[PDB]
RNA sequence: AGGAUAGUGGCCUACCAUGGUUUCAACGGGUAACGGGGAAUAAGGGUUCGAUUCCGGAGAGGGAGCCUGAGAAACGGCUACCACAUCCAAGGAAGGCAGCAGGCGCGCAAAUUACCCAAUCCUAAUUCAGGGAGGUAGUGACAAUAAAUAACGAUACAGGGCCCAUUCGGGUCUUGUAAUUGGAAUGAGUACAAUGUAAAUACCUUAACGAGGAACAAUUGGAGGGCAAGUCUGGUGCCAGCAGCCGCGGUAAUUCCAGCUCCAAUAGCGUAUAUUAAAGUUGUUGCAGUUAAAAAGCUCGUAGUUGAACUUUGGGCCCGGUUGGCC
RNA sequence: GGACUUUUACUUUGAAAAAAUUAGAGUGUUCAAAGCAGGCGUAUUGCUCGAAUAUAUUAGCAUGGAAUAAUAGAAUAGGACG
């Protein structure tokens, strides 16, 4: 019964099947094709830089309804381009183009956030201060 | 206050068995007054591109200089 | 290289951050304790899970083991010597009724505030971390000291401070100095 | 997907909220004295207990 | 690595020399001598750590260049120099002398002795062969060779060396019923009674050992070394004779000596 | 069989034979692979990590060759070729930081071109010389340990206490509130000095100075639910924004922006990525397959796995110990 | 020395399996993380406790057992015993 050998001997089925079987898992698939290398757009780092491409207005999800004030950005290390989300009332107006920003995930390891469709990094820095410390005026965006 | 203490026998025995740095410390014999390590390594280095004492590069160069 | 150092965590967080009934708990020990923060319950807590997991894990073996009666007997001896145990009560089985608030009262700022001289366990907390106890001819200002059922009798006011003696104080020479000129001289 | 999407409005309410200074008031204690006081107003003074254990209640 | 090393890595050397983790990245290396590395006692070890003697090893080397320290009657300045079991270290001051055994605790101990044990000292027999011209000779666990022995010494027995001249004054054969001290393994220190020995053709002879107060244990045969008969040993034992308590009756002991 | 090697050996050569490995996975491909001691987690079983303090291996821009030597196919040795790079009077000559410090580049990502051989050890002809090995300090919120930002004093008071509190009257021990009002306690910081150390800087001590907003002023993230904490007040009106998820916002928003208040952890707290438990959602322990995903259309069949029962059982005699009803 | 051996799986016990790390004994680093120190005399020129212990798998090596599972024997007797 059960489907599966049971015998003494046959452990070397039962480890053969456990490794064919295993592939059906997402991290485990992830890791042993290192798709997070190969298929990601960050090498599979936390964060990355980017240079600010344009800015763009996505429409929210159902059944909500605003503009989410996303940037298009090219990361430097790999040439990618993603869309990352500029987080708090304002702050679009401390991105501006062509700036340097620094991007981190949502939080979900892909898998856009919210409302957001089709979005799954969010700006951390701009020019090298902190988009928050921006926000909360401790600091001034460098002219350069 | 706790440390540690040696008494020797007369002072020959002591300034021979006592490290340097204590017997400046107190007083018995004085510092050494040498250049610094890094200044000592260069001129070491410089010596070492000598082969000889140099007497004959010396006059050489003086001849190069006074011709 | 030299070789590494060893270092530990002295405490451990809970699963659950947000639950009422042992956050309130957690004050009542605080309040009543005199604690800094959570951190000073957590370390206990942690404490008291190891000697309760040793004391399972030797009860779980039989008597005549020389690994139970060994390790037993150094734990008995440890608690009964720190004075989270009783003179009595003096066994494994008697261990795993133990509880956070036997080492809080064996803290160094409980006895302080209970053998007078504190008035207050806040008090007995800044008298200790000013430098005004000790707890044999040793100042001691850590308030955690953790006094061992025979330092009791020794833990008075340290002949270095003030409430020793020989010393008046900063504030009290200054005011002092100041008293007087007023007065004239 | 509305490429029309006007970005013109990014700070409409942070930027039209009226601007309300912060009140002066003494620095409320830090450390075991303000675990002191939480126990105190936890414990202690228990003000509020209409129903049950009320912690923030408004006024009325 | 392209040559031999020179330098030993401290959390390296061996445990029973009792080294401190902290105070220094390094070790002192055995030179090459007498003794392995891992079962040898280095002279700054003993002096420094062992005797406090001296504070460092520019101390050691002080000590060692006045010839004060002496090894089996050799002057032996080095200071790696590799002191291993059954050795004699003499100080021409503080008139005494030290035989290196280890307690039963596996690590070498302060033992000292007299004058008159300090002249001779024992070997374990690692080899009877011809040399050249025909000459017998046999190979003692210090790496010391003796021309001309009694042809009934055989492999794993014990000679006395005069220690004035390297030449043998008596032997104990290998047999059952003969006080033997064990050199290695978990058994170190311990002293005890051959029972009997398992052939074992192939390698690795056994030896069933009882100790005095009839603790019975199995050891290789390279560990084993013969110091005398049932009672009366050769050599005059280190504080404990090798018996190996539990730790329960060790804490017990201690608790009444510091307890009155 | 010979040659070569320090030596065994197809290590190589001559001749001969046709062998050797493989579904019990050879051979080939990939590895964001140096192996291990070990690390994180962990009821048990497991899962994941291990470039990195110890051990072993390998390499010194890439290859190859070699000298000297006991020991090197060495690279802070040489020789050549390749790539890269430096000086030049143009004839030529000199190079190898994956040692220490430091620079450029790369990126999310990582410190001083400091002091010293005093310690640990190592090397030499050697006690003495040398050692960026190593140690000391600098930078350093990687991680960990301990734990300052205050503690004691006036007048209304729910009366929880005693003359049936019949009088905001009385010792009711009252911790418990109202910018008030008073002394006392002290280290953060400063530095006599000594100690500390090769010298030092710090730490432990210590003469003086060092508190009233003790301005000597704690932060981070939240307050619908999960999940502790607001039907409080303004602003906005599906906008701006929030929101891991469910959701909140279209004129009374407990969810946005703020003020007040409160909550949580606290010199730390949040965020992202990865990983572990949670996961009996990888399953041996221990899943599921009629309808939720999943019985090959059916039968044959090799490897693999698994395979009825039976052969000396049963009886007696001795020796030799014990959480156990009286020396 | 041979008129000397069916072969295993399995299981017991034992030798070894670096140190550090882990678990853990002792010790007022002022507490603690740590470290392996320290403790006690009248200090009249000294006595002394330590630096334990456990585990570290599979394979190999010995070693007691012979239930369970496999394997072999004497069928054209080319069989055993002297
Ligand atoms: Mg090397
Ligand atoms: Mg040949
Ligand atoms: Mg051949
Ligand atoms: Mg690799
Ligand atoms: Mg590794
Ligand atoms: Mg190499
Ligand atoms: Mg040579
Ligand atoms: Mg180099
Ligand atoms: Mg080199
Ligand atoms: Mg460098
Ligand atoms: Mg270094
Ligand atoms: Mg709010
Ligand atoms: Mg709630
Ligand atoms: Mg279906
Ligand atoms: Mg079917
Ligand atoms: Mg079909």
């Amino acid at each position: 019964g059960k489907g599966k050998p049971r015998g003494l001997n046959s452990a070397r089925k039962l480890r053969v099947h456990r490794r064919n079987n295993r592939w059906a898992e997402n991290n485990y698939k992830k890791r042993l094709l290192g798709t997070a290398f190969k298929s990601s757009p960050f090498g599979g780092s936390s964060h990355a830089k980017g240079i600010v491409l344009e800015k763009l207005g996505i429409e929210s999800k159902q059944p909500n309804s605003a503009i989410r004030k996303c940037v298009r950005v090219q990361l430097i290390k790999n040439g990618k381009k993603v869309t990352a989300f500029v987080p708090n009332d304002g702050c679009l107006n401390f991105v501006d183009e062509n700036d340097e920003v620094l991007l981190a995930g949502f939080g979900r390891k892909g898998k856009a956030k919210g409302d957001i469709p089709g979005v799954r990094f969010k700006v951390v820095k701009v020019s090298g201060v902190s988009l928050l410390a921006l926000w909360k005026e401790k600091k001034e965006k460098p002219r350069s | 206050s706790v440390g540690f203490g040696l008494v020797y026998n007369s002072v020959a025995e002591a300034k021979k068995f006592e490290p340097t740095y204590r017997l400046v410390r107190y007083g018995l014999a004085e510092k050494v007054e040498k250049a610094s390590r890094q200044q000592r390594k260069q001129k070491k280095n410089r010596d070492k591109k000598i082969f000889g004492t140099g007497k004959r590069l010396a006059k050489k160069v003086a001849r190069r200089n006074a011709d | 290289p030299r070789a590494p150092r060893t270092y530990s965590k002295t405490y451990s967080t809970p699963k659950r951050p947000y639950e009422s009934s042992r956050l309130d708990a957690e004050l009542k020990l605080a309040g009543e304790f005199g604690l800094k923060n959570k951190k000073e319950i957590y370390r206990i807590s942690f404490q008291l899970s190891k000697i309760r997991r040793a004391a399972r894990d030797l009860l779980t073996r039989d008597e005549k083991d020389p690994k139970r009666l060994f390790e037993g007997n150094a734990l008995i001896r440890r608690l009964v010597r720190v004075g989270v145990l009783s003179e009595d009560k003096k066994k494994l089985d008697y261990v795993l009724a133990l509880k956070v608030e036997d080492f809080l009262e064996r803290r160094l700022q409980t006895q302080v505030y209970k053998l007078g001289l504190a008035k207050s366990v806040h008090h007995a907390r800044v008298l200790i971390t000013q430098r005004h106890i000790a707890v044999g001819k040793q100042i001691v200002n850590i308030p955690s000291f953790m006094v061992r059922l025979d330092s009791e009798k020794h833990i008075d006011f340290a002949p270095t401070s003030p409430f020793g003696g020989a010393r008046p104080g900063r504030v009290a020479r200054r005011n002092a100095a100041r008293k007087a000129e007023a007065s004239g001289e | 997907a509305k490429v029309h999407g006007s970005l013109a409005r990014a700070g409409k309410v942070k930027s039209q909220t009226p601007k309300v200074e912060k009140t002066e008031k003494p620095k409320k204690p830090k450390g075991r004295a303000y675990k002191r006081l939480l126990y105190t107003r936890r414990f202690v003074n228990v003000t509020l207990v209409n129903g049950k254990r009320r912690m923030n209640p408004g006024p009325s | 690595a392209r040559g031999p090393k020179k330098h030993l890595k401290r959390l390296a050397a061996p445990h029973h020399w009792l080294l401190d983790k902290l105070s220094g990245c390094y070790a002192p290396r055995p030179s090459a001598g007498p003794h392995k590395l891992r079962e040898s006692l280095p002279l700054i070890v003993f002096l420094r750590n062992r005797l406090k003697y001296a504070l460092n090893g520019r101390e050691v080397k002080a000590i060692l260049m006045q010839r004060h320290v002496k090894v089996d009657g050799k002057v032996r300045t080095d200071t790696t120099y590799p002191a291993g079991f059954m050795d004699v270290i003499t100080l021409d001051a503080t008139n005494e002398n030290f035989r290196l055994v280890y307690d039963v605790k596996g690590r070498f101990a302060v033992h000292r002795i007299t004058d008159e044990e300090a002249s001779y000292k024992l070997g374990k027999v690692k080899k009877v062969q011809l040399g050249k011209k025909g000459v017998p000779y046999v190979v003692t666990h210090d790496g010391r060779t003796i021309r001309y022995p009694d042809p009934n010494i055989k492999v794993n027995d014990t000679v006395k060396i005069d220690l004035a001249s390297g030449k043998i004054t008596d032997f104990i054969k290998f047999d059952a019923g003969k006080l033997v001290y064990v050199t290695g393994g978990r058994n170190l220190g311990r002293i005890g009674t051959i029972v009997h020995k398992e052939r074992h053709d192939g390698g690795f002879d056994l030896v069933h050992i009882k100790d005095s107060l009839d603790n019975t244990f199995v050891t290789r045969l390279n560990n084993v070394f013969v110091i005398g008969e049932q009672g009366k040993p050769y050599i005059s034992l280190p504080k404990g004779k090798g018996i190996k308590l539990s730790i329960a009756e060790e804490r017990d002991r201690r608790r009444a000596q510091q307890g009155l």
